[PDB]
This record gives structure tokens, sequence and C-alpha cells, in this order.
RNA sequence: GCAGU
DNA sequence: CGCCGCGTCAGACTGCACAAAACCCTCCCCTTAGGGGAGGGTCAAGGC
DNA sequence: GCCTTGACCCTCCCCTAAGGGGAGGGTTTAGATTGTGGTCTGACGCGGCG
């Protein structure tokens, strides 16, 4: 769990992006399929997140560049 | 109010604040136990249907 | 929590579907607003 | 959706095209049968369907068939939340005028019509006729009639002419006129008038022309024709339970206007005498405007509970309008509320939330985790579940709230730490549990407070309340940098105790492995926490490089501190917990560790120093007894010489030797000597009664006194209460302030007597009283800044200006109050700062002074450092990251999108409640410099300084100066300039009670229309020896001498006229009225000594330095930089005139005479110098000596009330409220460009406007700044949604519609009313995305 | 209105 | 310019208890009969 | 040795038209009637008179 997010403030320069990108991959993994990337120690979405961009695997270009793929992945079914 | 014997001392920080710790011998000898009474009204009116 | 009518609702129905997400419109005491001011002789409007 | 909400005017299309239907009938609802009746103020066929899907005869009534306008009845088949939305309107048989845009002033169709309000009532309250075509005759346009000049008009002109009465008349006058020809019309005639007064009335008319042809509005529309109808569900008529119904006043109003309304067509049918249509019309008037706003004209309209209606203007406006009460704040689900206790086992990110609390505010949660793991089919099912609260309920709410922050929040929101997110832990009782560390940031005792809790829904406000609001984020303050979870009274006084030592304590003198052996020896009971002790320390330091690097010594150490030093986090030194640790240590303590080592390790230290703290003061049994007031066995003795002494001076004033005036004073300063005495005793007697043995030797010690030791840590008291328990509590005041002669002789250990007693709750009712009214003054100060400065938001990362204040120490007189370091702090430097010694720059120019610059600049003794500032920021619309410098809160260099202007408001008025309702001698060495000198040698050997504005400060060995006195005009100066003083000697001495001329060069004396008996009366007296003179008073003279001002100039024997050393000007001494001269004629005075002789705070000083208002008598500065010399006289106003010989030179003032004025006819002056004395207008400031110097000035102003009270707020707070306030400029040249010369444009406007003409070659305007009340700045914003929502919603609204105003949304206020993202935090990205993609 | 903070 | 009249403002949360008449004439609602429609009851044929 | 699709007859329910009565809107009265009823706020800014 968090008790402070100020690891996450130092991988995400500020804290407002933080809070944005947090609830953008907190929205991925609570309502959409997708897993976290970090082991879920009973954690909740938002927790999960923090904890992914505590370690670096999360930010926003990371997540942008994941949903161009995923995005050019499921246009890629053209039949 | 009733003769509680108190002693002026900081527990734990239980009395942090004007907080007041409290044993509980005083909720067993029902002490400040207070019997308050409300009066509940249902009224049967006259509606239009 | 206050005035989205439509908002509130939505807002509840996905607490319930597990779906912690807003829709927020406009707060419907803004239009009791814009329906006292009109009452006046005066056009307040929302442009676009 | 939409990106501006545009104000304008109704026109009678516009409001027939809003309406479904005309309200031709009173009627509201049918009395037999509820349903509403056709025509009338509920209309079912106009305003929609009563039910859903349900036309008003039943025929149609499901939604198979919606939409349908039923024939039966009329009304659409749809749902019946249209009566929400859907307006009627009534078709007035006679134009009405409009009462906003006749009565508040200025009138908009008077100031239209250029016609007074007083004639315009007169015309439409049917008292008088109006020429609304003059033709072929003499009668003008605007020419009012009386009834009688009517008819002989009538008689001489016959039907040429048109004149008539009432709303039609103004409605034809405003119908008739033509705005853009007599808008140049008045241009033409503003062009050739000089008359200032009519230049500002024709250009406020002229403006409002102009608003009005280049918005679409016309001016018939202010004269109501058709009235618009509110929809009926927001005025609704609701049967309560008991048969009776409840309406609004809307409804009454509404049914007075079609009343009055069908009886004037009724009667203008009937063909009525025109007496009867006149009062129906007038009456008409009078329903419509006690309709739109009650009680604006007159009397209000009471209705049937003799109290007033509530009109359409009363819905909007005030602090129960809809503005303030339901759009701004408003009532919200998911909140609960309940008694706060202390849980002092939580950790500092966790509250303790009822169980019963936290199953009702997560109630639906609850249900969708029963829905989803099964254990309910439904949500009824659920539903049922959590009613029963069946065992498995709880582990779904265990489950739910689990990392779920809720908001915790203590009204009054004071700061913004008065709302803080905790992680819930569920207890069981009814009460929530507070930690105690942020007992202090809510202002919040355990004594009864209540607290409301509020639920974060989506992941997006649950991960604000986890990364922005959460407690551990929170544990410095926004003010000052300062920390707010802070150790308090138990936790000080248990940190205190374990700290100390003692001298002879159980297990003294033996050597220690460590702290874990300390604590050992402390639980085995084989040594006292404060034997003096050795410990073997290992401390760590954090190396250059940025690791750990340890080192072991035997530290002389008691065993308490030893045992502290286990929960001390790492890169802390020993220093740090070797010392008996009060409040301030220990808050040093936890800055310390914010510092070096961050916010991670701070919580942890936080939450054990707190743990410790309680621990240890409940082992200490700390208690407080009645033998703990030790009273002073002196008190009895001196206050019987104090009776003695003030016996002496009872038979002094009874013998008559002193005035009752004197010998009050004497009693009460005989009392106040003998009240410190009996506290210097009793101090002495509480501090250090302990005196116990070491090796059989006596030896006095720190008392253990635990009232001492209360006091002493800081935990709870000051002497100034120890002094009421075991001194005397000394002189008390009456209800009006003057201090009682006699004092309180006794201590609340003792009793108070009945006469004591009563004396004392004078003073105590008083200060209860002005703490229940000052509240409510220190809110609206708090609610003003807020208004006034709630847009700004860092918006930028710099502007690259070079601009800055010179921040230096303030040195009030002889001492320093704040040093250089907590001024600086945190701000970035605007220039290189170099050391004195010169070419090597000590901090580059664009760095952010965090506290190892700051060490560095105080090593060397840099004490002036020009800073950035949020005045002087090129950032238009907002305030670069830099200018703004650290945010206080974080420690670093603040984020873009901070709304610094709600902080810094916050900052300024949440210690508001803190608030309430001659010679110069050198205290310490250094070596004196004098600045804007001039200076001569006396006939003696003083320093003599013909100067008015000479200032003395003492430059240190270092170069800083440690203390700034004001050296008057004339005063001798007994050393020479850089000569180094004695601690406590005297440098400068002068009169105190009359101003001197002195002499400027040695020279012979000149009178020069010194007229003996016309200008000069000689006056006699024995004890002087020699004849004295006066020039004469303007109401002692004859004619003559007044007008030929009477002069004392310089010769030489020689016959030659002697003058200044590099001018040949005639020196002159103009010596005013009520002056002395014990001088003859050619008498002989060298250059140095006189000549002649003249003789002469709280919350509200805070509220009226933002309010900006001018002071009584204001100071006179000097406009511009010329000579003195004057002219006419004796009209009440003697004429200044300022010269410049190199330029333009007359400048004239009319200084009233009776003002004693400061400056002599033959210096030369600058701008800002004080021509005469008082406290100075800011306005002035502003205008003469810049931006900055009123940005000093009103700092300075403003810290100087916070300084008293020992509250600190950093500087940016209120450079932030300067900014703000000074955000207009006016026009003095228009330039090539769009604006007029003396109108009032937005500062940010003109330069803009200024820098993209300066970009195509043509010259831009030029402008004066303007400093405006916080008040009249928030209410001249461009924003009319945030003006209206402030106060004064009419004027505001009127001005707005009348201007055709747009409002884009751009503050915060305005997207907070529509409920928006507001664009500050994390609703910036939001916005800037939606403003670079609505723009391209 | 009367209290609580 | 001095002065008088007028408009605007005056903290935030909580509970508690609470608020002339008489006669004519037409029109709408209640009641009841009717009639149409809209299901409901019990079988007659192959198909399953 | 057991399931659809009609088939005919039976039963009740909702809409419609009319008739009685309560309700509700309307019109007219002729001895003389002639002008109605709290003040407990202070500070500040402004704007029109004089
Ligand atoms: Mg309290
Ligand atoms: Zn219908
Ligand atoms: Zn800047």
């Amino acid at each position: 769990a968090r008790v402070t997010v100020q690891d996450a403030v130092e991988k995400i320069g500020n804290r407002f992006d933080l809070v944005l990108v947090a609830a953008r991959r907190a929205r991925q993994m609570q309502v959409g399929g997708k897993d976290p990337l970090v082991p879920e120690e009973n954690d909740k979405t938002t927790v999960i997140a923090l904890r992914e961009i505590e370690e670096g695997l999360i930010n926003n270009q990371i997540l942008d560049v994941r949903e161009r793929q995923e995005q050019q992945e499921q246009e890629a079914a053209e039949l | 109010g009733q003769n509680m014997r108190v002693a002026f001392m900081p527990w734990n920080g239980y009395n942090f604040e004007d907080s007041i710790l409290v044993s509980e011998r005083v909720v067993q000898e029902d002490r400040f136990t207070t019997i308050h009474i409300q009066e509940l009204a249902c009224v049967s009116r006259d509606t239009k249907l | 929590k206050s005035d989205d009518v439509n908002g509130r609702t939505k807002m509840y129905k996905n607490i319930v579907d597990g779906n912690h997400q807003m829709e927020p419109g406009m707060p419907e005491s803004f239009n009791v607003l814009l329906k006292e001011i009109r009452s006046l002789g005066i056009n307040i409007e929302l442009e676009d | 959706e939409f990106d501006a909400i545009k104000i304008a005017l109704a026109s009678p299309d516009m409001i027939r095209s809003w309406s479904f239907g005309e309200v031709k009938k009173p009627e509201t609802i049918n009395y037999r049968t509820f349903k509403p009746e056709r025509d009338g103020l509920f209309c079912a066929r106009i305003f929609g369907p009563v039910k859903d899907y349900e036309c008003l005869c039943g025929k149609y009534k499901r939604l198979k068939h919606r939409g349908v306008i039923c024939e039966k009845c009329g009304v659409e088949v749809t749902q019946t939340k249209v009566r929400r939305e859907r307006m009627g309107h009534i078709e007035l048989a006679s134009p009405t005028a409009h009462i906003w845009f006749l009565k508040s002033l200025p009138s908009r169709i008077g100031l239209l019509l250029d016609m007074p309000l007083r004639d315009i009532e007169r015309v439409l309250y049917f008292e008088s006729y109006v020429v609304i075509e003059g033709g072929m005759t003499n009668l003008e346009r605007q020419q009012i009639l009386t009834e009688e000049q009517y008819l002989d008009a009538l008689e001489e002109f016959g039907d040429e002419f048109d004149a008539k009465m009432g709303a039609e008349a103004i409605q034809a006058l405003l119908k008739s006129m033509d705005l853009e020809q007599e808008c140049e019309q008045l241009r033409e005639e503003l062009n050739e008038t000089n008359s200032e007064t009519k230049r500002k009335k024709l250009t406020k008319r002229i403006k409002l022309l102009e608003a009005f042809v280049q918005s679409g509005n016309k001016p018939e529309w202010m004269i109501l024709t058709v009235l618009p109808v509110l929809p009926p569900d927001l005025r609704p008529l609701v049967p309560l339970d008991g048969g009776r119904f409840a309406t609004s006043d809307l409804n009454d109003l509404y049914r007075r206007v079609i009343n009055r309304n069908n009886r004037l067509k009724r009667l203008l049918d009937l063909a009525a005498p025109d007496i009867i249509v006149r009062n129906e019309k007038r009456m008409l008037q009078e329903a419509v405007d006690a309709l739109l706003d009650n009680g604006r004209r007159g009397r209000a309209i009471t209705g049937s509970n003799k109290r007033p209606l509530k009109s359409l203007a009363d819905m909007i406006k005030g602090k129960q309008g809809r503005f303030r009460q339901n759009l701004l704040g408003k009532r919200v689900d998911y909140s609960g509320r309940s008694v706060i206790t202390v849980g002092p086992y939580l950790r500092l990110h966790q509250c303790g939330l009822p169980k019963k609390m936290a199953l009702e505010l997560f109630k639906p949660f609850i249900y969708g985790k029963l829905e989803l793991r099964g254990l309910a089919t439904t949500i009824k099912a659920a539903k049922k579940m959590v009613e029963r609260e069946e065992a498995v309920v709880w582990d779904i709410l265990d489950e739910v709230i689990r990392e779920h922050p809720v908001l915790l929040n203590r009204a009054p929101t004071l700061h913004r730490l008065g709302i803080q997110a905790f992680e819930p832990v569920l207890i069981e009782g009814k009460a929530i549990q507070l930690h105690p560390l942020v007992c202090a940031a809510y202002n919040a005792d355990f004594d009864g407070d209540q607290m409301a809790v509020h639920v974060p829904l989506t992941l997006e406000a649950q991960l604000e309340a986890r990364a922005l609001m959460m407690s551990t984020n929170n544990i410095l303050s926004p003010a000052n940098g300062e920390p707010i979870i802070v150790p308090s009274q138990d936790v000080v006084l248990g940190l205190y105790y374990m700290t100390r030592d003692c001298v002879n304590a159980k297990g003294e003198g033996m050597v220690l492995t460590g702290p874990k052996e300390a604590e050992r020896l402390y639980r085995s009971g084989l040594a006292s926490l404060h034997a003096r002790v050795k410990v073997r320390i290992t401390e760590y330091e954090k190396d250059a490089n940025g690791e750990l690097v340890a080192k072991t010594s035997l530290k002389d150490t008691t065993v308490g501190r030893a045992i502290l030093w286990m929960i001390v986090p790492k890169g802390l030194p020993y220093s740090i917990v070797n010392q008996a640790l009060g409040k301030k240590a220990i808050s040093k303590m936890l800055n310390t560790c914010y510092r070096i080592l961050g916010l991670k390790p701070t919580v942890i230290f936080a939450d054990q120093i707190m743990y410790t703290g309680f621990a240890y003061a409940a082992r200490s049994g700390a208690s407080v007894g009645i033998d703990d007031m030790v009273i002073p066995e002196k008190k009895h003795e001196i206050i019987s010489e104090a009776e003695a002494e003030v016996a002496e001076i009872q038979e002094q004033f009874q013998s008559g030797l002193v005035t009752a005036g004197e010998r009050y004073n004497k009693v009460i300063d005989i009392w106040a000597a003998a009240n410190d005495r009996v506290s210097k005793a009793m101090m002495d007697n509480l501090q250090t009664e302990t005196v116990i043995n070491r090796d059989g030797q006596e030896e006095k010690q720190v008392s253990f006194n635990s009232i001492y030791m209360m006091a002493d840590s800081g935990a709870r008291g000051s002497a100034a209460q120890i002094r009421q328990l075991a001194g005397m509590r000394g002189l008390m005041a009456k209800p009006d302030g003057s201090i009682i002669e006699t004092p309180i002789t006794a201590n609340f250990r003792e009793g108070l007597n009945v006469l004591q007693y009563f004396i004392s709750t004078h003073g105590a009712r008083k200060g209860l009283a002005d703490t229940a009214l000052k509240t409510a003054n220190s809110g609206y100060l708090t609610r003003r800044l807020v208004d006034v400065a709630q847009d700004l938001v860092v918006t930028e990362d710099d502007c690259g200006t070079h601009e800055g204040i010179m921040m230096t120490p303030v040195i009030e007189g002889g001492d320093v109050k704040e040093p250089l370091r907590d001024r600086v702090l945190g701000r970035v430097t605007a220039e290189d700062v170099l050391k004195p010694g010169t070419a090597d720059i000590l901090v580059p120019r664009n760095t952010l002074l965090h506290e190892q610059w700051c060490d560095l600049l105080e090593e060397n003794s840099v004490d002036a450092v020009k800073v950035r500032s949020v005045v002087s920021c090129d950032t238009d619309f907002g305030v670069c990251a830099h200018c703004y410098g650290r945010d206080l809160a974080r420690g670093h260099i603040i984020n873009k999108g901070e709304a610094i202007g709600v902080i810094a408001a916050q900052s300024i008025g949440e210690p508001g409640t803190q608030l309430t309702m001659s010679s110069i001698q050198v205290k310490n060495k250094g070596s004196i410099k004098l600045s804007n000198v001039k200076s001569v040698v006396n006939s003696s050997g003083k320093l003599v300084i013909t100067s008015r504005n000479t200032e003395l400060k003492l430059i240190d060995e270092f170069g800083r100066t440690k203390e700034s006195y004001k050296v008057p005009y004339g005063a001798v100066l007994a050393k020479g300039d850089g000569e180094q003083v004695a601690g406590g000697e005297t440098v400068a001495n002068w009169d105190p009670h009359t101003m001197p001329v002195i002499t400027e060069v040695s020279g012979f004396v000149r009178f020069t229309d010194m007229i003996d008996g016309q200008t000069i009366t000689r006056q006699t007296d024995e004890l002087t020896g020699l004849s004295s003179l006066v020039v004469l008073d303007s109401a002692e003279r004859t004619a003559g001498g007044k007008d030929l001002r009477p002069a004392l100039k310089i010769v030489d024997a020689q016959g030659n006229d002697v003058l200044i050393p590099g001018t040949d000007m005639p020196a002159q001494y103009f010596l005013p009225g009520k002056a002395i001269v014990q001088l003859e004629d050619g008498v002989q005075i060298s250059s140095g000594d006189t000549l002649a002789r003249i003789p002469q705070g709280g919350l509200p000083r805070v509220a009226d330095l933002f309010e900006a208002r001018r002071p009584k008598e204001p100071a006179i500065l000097a406009e511009i930089s010329g000579i003195v010399s004057f002219g006419k006289e004796t009209k009440g106003k003697r004429r200044l005139v300022i010269t410049p010989v190199d330029g333009s030179d007359p400048y004239e003032e009319m200084i009233p005479k009776w003002r004693q004025l400061n400056v002599f006819e033959g210096e030369r002056v600058e701008r800002g110098d004080v021509i005469s004395d008082g406290p100075e207008a800011p306005h002035d400031i502003l205008r003469l000596r810049g931006v900055h110097a009123v940005t000093r000035y009103i700092v300075n102003e403003v810290q100087d009330v916070y300084r008293l009270q020992g509250v600190k707020i950093n500087d940016k707070h209120i450079e932030v409220i300067v900014r703000q306030m000074l955000r207009k400029a006016t026009i003095v040249n228009a330039g090539s460009s769009d604006f007029l010369e003396g109108e009032q444009v937005e500062y940010s406007r003109v330069k803009i406007a200024n820098r993209e003409l300066e970009a195509n070659g043509k010259v831009g305007a030029t402008y004066s700044r303007d400093l405006l009340g916080i008040t009249k700045a928030s209410l001249a914003t461009e924003s009319f949604i945030s003006a209206a929502s402030f106060q004064e919603t009419t004027r505001v609204l009127t001005e707005a519609a009348v201007a055709g105003k747009r409002d884009e949304l751009r503050g915060l206020k305005e997207n907070v009313i529509v409920g928006r993202l507001i664009p500050a935090g994390t609703g910036y990205a939001y916005h800037q995305d939606r403003m670079r993609r609505r723009a391209a």
C-alpha cells in the first residue's frame, strides 16, 4: 500500500500530472481488461497505479505508446 | 452530576486536548446513564384519494 | 453529488456497477439561475 | 459544450421567443381538484404536463404517444420536468420601465437620455409631460412640462408638437434618439471642452452610447412591453401534508401584476377617465417594479405575514441568493458528520471512522460489491442485506474502504489544511478519531468539535485525496514554510520531561554501550530518565556525495536523550536531541528532518515522536497540584511597599504638590513596578527552587515543578498566566480602556474578592465580545481577498523578466525584526548576487534560494538581494513559476497550475482571528553612515544636516546594517560620517517640540520686507534678557505683509550679497507665521546653528491597507522634481508651485495652510519627498515612486500588523494581493491604438496591445497604473459572473447587460458556478487541451 | 429565536 | 468644496423547535346504460 | 400413446354518450354615507445640489 506518494512525484515531475496519469492507468486496470504490471498485494487500482508509477513502469509516454500499440493491433484485423 | 474520582495526569495521549479518559467502572455502575423520552406521532390524515 | 440530476443517478449506477467514473453535466442550480435572470428583462445565454 | 456566457438585454421578440404561451389569468390552481387552471400562473397547456407523459384531461396517458398535443386539453404529452424549463409571458397593456435600468445608480435611462432621475421619475409617474418632438416650436426634446404648461403649449402650438407622459414617453424618447450621431456629437463637444467635470460626464455618456452601438442592444428594450414568467416548478405551489399549501412569493407578485394588467386592459376598453387609467398605469408600474426588485423604489410590498415579499432580484443576490448559497457552495451527498476524539494510536494518514457512518457513506460501494461477489442476487437483495447488517456486509465494508481515502473537514475552513484526506480505520464508536498531530492544522480541540466526512467517489477524486490532500503530504504550512504537523502539549511535555537532566539522579555517571542499554536500564529501574550518563552514540551525516557516513563517539548525555535517539532517523546529528526539547526545539527537529531527509522519513519520525512523547508523559505522572503554584514569600512585603508608596503620592496630592493627572500616572507606574517586581520574584522562585545534593554539596538546577515544566516546554501556557496563578494579576482596565489605578493584588491560588473579581470581568467580557464580533470581520476580509485573487494561477515556467524587489532585512529603528534569510528564502534571484568583494558572483542570476544558498548568503555578509516578485511578472493572465518562487507547502519551485491567489488569500485571512478588534542613541558598536545627505559644520564642531530625509544607518564591520534611525532636518550630529560609536551612546540630538531653520552658510542679516509692526511684532520678557520678535499670523496682520512675504537673507559686512556656493540665485529664509526670532538686525551667526524656531492597528488596519483607502490627512508628496515657490494666499489654501528649470516648469498645488508644511522655498525636491507630513496614501506612492514602492509599502504595513501578534506569513502572499490590486491602468495618451484618454482598461490588455503595435512599428499607448481596493478590484474584473457572484449583483448585472458583455469562464469562480473543472491544478491540463483545440 | 464549535 | 441623501456591507458549519343576497343561466362532474373489444374456457383437426 | 393451430362460445373491462345535479359565473339592487395609515447601525463610496 501507499502512505506517501513522494516517490511517484519524483518520476512524474508534478503532482497534477501524476494524478492524471494514475487515474488513466487505474481506469485501465479497473474498467478494462488490462492487468497490473506489479504484484497486486490486495491493493486497489489507485494504489496499484501509483506503485506502477513509482517503479517507472508507467508514465504518460508509456501509456500513450501502449494505447497506440493496442489500437494499431486492433485495427490490424482487417478481414 | 456525579462525584467522579479524578486524577490529573496525561495518560498515553487519550486525554490530549481536553479529552476525558473514563474507566469502565463508570459505565458498569451506570453513573452517567440518562433516560430520554421521545414522543413519535403517526397522524392518520384524510387524503383526497 | 448535489445538482447534476442526470449525473448523480449515473454516478450511483456506476458506483454500483463497479466503475468509479463520473459524467458531469450542468448543475441544476445554474439552470435555475439562468431562468431567474431571464425572468428579469435580461438575456443571459450560453455561447458555442 | 459551450465556451462563454453572453449577457444582454431581452428584446420583446426575445421574450416572446422564450415563452410557450401567454399567462392571461392570475389563476394558480383549482381549489377542489388541485389540477392547474387554464391560462393561469400554473398552466399545464402553457408550462407543460403536471405528470409524466400524461395530458391533464387523462385522454393520453402513456409514452406510446409522446410529444402529442392533446385536443381535449392543449397539454403536450411529455415529461413533467419541462415545467422547470418552460417560461411564459405577460403582455403588459402599458409600457413599463425596468427598475434595474431606472434605479440602480447611475440610471441607465437617465445617463442615456442626459436627463436627471428626478425628471424621469416625474415623467413616468405621470407628474409631468415631456416633449418627445419639438418641431417648428421653441420646445426642446427633453423639456419637461407641467400639466398647465402643456395646456398652454397646446394653446400656442396645437397638434404640431408631440408631448407625452408615463413610460410611453420615456420609451418614445429612447426610441427616437439616434445613438451614433449623438455619440459623435458628444465626442466633438468633448474635444472642445476643458472642464474636467463635464469631460467626466461626457466620457461616461460616450462609453454608454458606444457600448450600446457595439452590442446588439437597443435602448427602448429597457422599457418592458412584454414581461417574462418564470417556470412554475421554480416558484412552486406545493401542498404540505397538513392539507395546507406552500407557495413562493413570486406567485403573489406575478398574480398582482396580472390582476393590475387585466384591470388596465379593462379600463382602456371602458374608456375610463384619465385619472383612473393614470392611477392604474402607476399601479402596474409599481407592481412590475415590486416583482423585479422589491423595495428598490420606496416601500416594500409585504404580504400576509407583514414581511416583505421576496422578489426576483432577491432570489439571485445576497448571502441567501442563488450565487452564494446554491452555486458556490451546496449541500452534498455522501457526506456525514460526527464528534471528534483523539485516537492517539493512529498513523498520520489514518482517521477513525465509525462503522455505522462508513456503512452509510459507502452504501452503493457495498451494494456493488455484494452484487459482484455473488452474495446478493440483486440490488434489492443487497439493500436488504445492508439494512439487516449481516456479518458479511462488514467484511464487504472492510474490503471497500481499504485504500479509499475520505476527506475530513472542520468548519470554519480557514485555510486549505482545514480539509485533509485520511484512510479510514473502522472503529466501533460514533465519534471520529482524529490524529493528534493534525489538530493544530484544523484548530480542533476535543471539547465538542464536530467534523464532516466526505467520500471521494471517482478514481480522480480518490487519487487527489491520496496525492494532493492526504495528511502525509501536508506537513508544511502553505502560509510560511514551517511545519504544521507538529507536536503539541502532551507530546512536547513528554519529550521535554524525557530529555531533561537532574543532578544526582539514580544511575548517574555510568557508561553505556548505546541507546538500547539506556532503555534497558530505565525499564529495569536501574537508572532514571534524567541521569547524566555517557552513551556510545553512532550518528550518520549526509556526505557531499549524498550518502550517509557514520561516526561513533562517547557522548555526554542523559538516559532519556539516549532513549529518544532510537527514534531519530539516520541523517540527523546528535545535537538535535542532546538538549531539553521544548516545543520550538521539536519543531526545529522536524524541520531539519524534512529539509535533510525528506517527507517519507519525516512522517515516520513525526509519528514516532508523538508515540514516545505520549508514552513518557504518561510515565511522567506530570500533575498540577495546588502547591505547584508557589507564591513568592516577598509578595506581601512588595505589595505593602507599593501601598506605602501610593499613600505618600496620595498625601503629595492632598498637599497640592501634584495634580491628579500626574498623581494618577505615578500611582500607575509604582503599581506596575511592583507588579514587575512580584513577577520577577515569583519566576526566580519558580524556575530554580530545586536545590539538590551532589556528593553532599547543595546545587541549584532548573525546577521540576509541573507548572514550570508546562510553561517552559511551551506545552501549555506562558509566564503571562503563571504570573496570574502565583504572582499577582495586576492592573485591570475599565470597559473603555483606562486602567484602574488600584490593581488586583491577588492571584488565582489565593482568592479574588468580590470587587477584584468584578473588575476582572470588565476585561474578560470585552475580550469575549471582541472575539465573538471580529470573526465576522476576518471572514469578510478573507472573502474579499479570495474574490480579488482567485484567478491568479501559475501559468508559465518563466517570463524572462529582469525586475524584482530589493529584499533587505526589516530594521525598525534600532533592532532587526526579520533577517534577510526568512525574507529571501524560497525566492529566485533577479540579478547576480555578488560578494562585498566585487567581480565574483556569489549566487548566480536565476537561482532559487533554498536553505543552502541562504546559508551561503549569511556566511558572507550580503544584506540586500534583488529577488523576483509577482508584482513585476511579465506574464499576462497569471504568474510565472519563477516570479512566485517556492511552493511553501512542498519546498520546491512551484508547479505550473497552482492556484496561488486562493492560497495567498487564505494565508492572509486565516490569522485574522488573532488580530485585535528626543534624540537617537545607538545601541551597539558600528560605523555610522548617513544617506540623503546635505551637510555642513557648525560653529562648535557638530555635524549639521541641512536636508529633510537624511537617514542614519549603522554599517557594521561586515557591511550589513544593524540599526536604522531617522535624523530630522537641522539636527546637530555629534560625530562625522563614518565614525565608530560606543554601545548606548548618543549620536544625534535635535529640538523635539519645534522646527528650526538653520544657517546655510555663515553670513550677515538682511531683513528684506521684514517690516516692523506690519510683518514683525516686538515682544519683551524679563528672564530672557533680550527682546524677541514674531513674524505675524494670517489672522493678526493688517493689510500688507501677507502678500509680500517677509524674508531674512544673507549678506556680508562688505555690503556684498554672499550667496550659496555654486549658484547665484538670492538665498532667503521665508519665515512663515507662528515663528520665533530672538535675534536683532545685523547679528552674526555662522553656518550650522538655528535662526528661527516654529512650534507644531489590528484587523481594521489590514482591511484598510488592502482596500487602498486614502487616510484622513495624507502626506503631500512632491509631484515632480523642481524648486519651491509660492503664489496666491488666504483663500484657505496657500499656493505652492514646484518648478523644474529643465523643462515645462509650472506645477502648482493648493495646499491648505492649516497643515504644517515641511519644506522651505529654497531647496530642490524630488518625486516622493514629503512636502507636508502625514500617513502616506498608497495611490500617491504608486503614482510618484512606482509599483515596487507601493508594493514595499503595503507589504511592510501589513507585516507590521501581523508581526505584533507573532504571525509568520511569507511576503509572496501579500505581493499576490498587491499584484491583483494594481491590475487596471488609465490611458494618458491613446497612441496608435483603440483606447481613449482617461478610460480605465485592463493592464494586461493595454500591455499586449502595445506589444502587438510595437511589433508593427506603430507606437503604442502610454498608461498610468491604478491602485484599487480589493472590493473595487474584485468588482472591476472583465468577468461578470465573478463580479456578480461577489457582491452588488444588481449593479454588475445591469452594467453587464447594457454593455452586452461576454464572460469566457477563465477564472476559478466562473468554472465553479457552471460545474466545470477549475483551470488550476488537475484541471489545468484539461483547459490547456480545451483552449489549444478550441483555438485551431 | 435558543444553543454547540 | 461642503454637505446631505442614498446604496451596500456586516464568518462558517451544526442541531433544537417548526407554519350580502336573491334569482338566472350555463358548465362541469358523477352516475348509469350501452357497445365494442379484449381476453378466457373447453374442445376438433393433424403431427410428435 | 401424447404435442401444436384453430374453432366456437363465454365473460369481463374500458371507452362513449347522455342525463341529473352540484357548481360556478353573472346581473342587480335607489334615506345618506365623500382625501388611508415604527424611530434601537455604523462605515464607506458616490453623486447631486448649493
Ligand atoms: Mg473546540
Ligand atoms: Zn389531454
Ligand atoms: Zn515572472
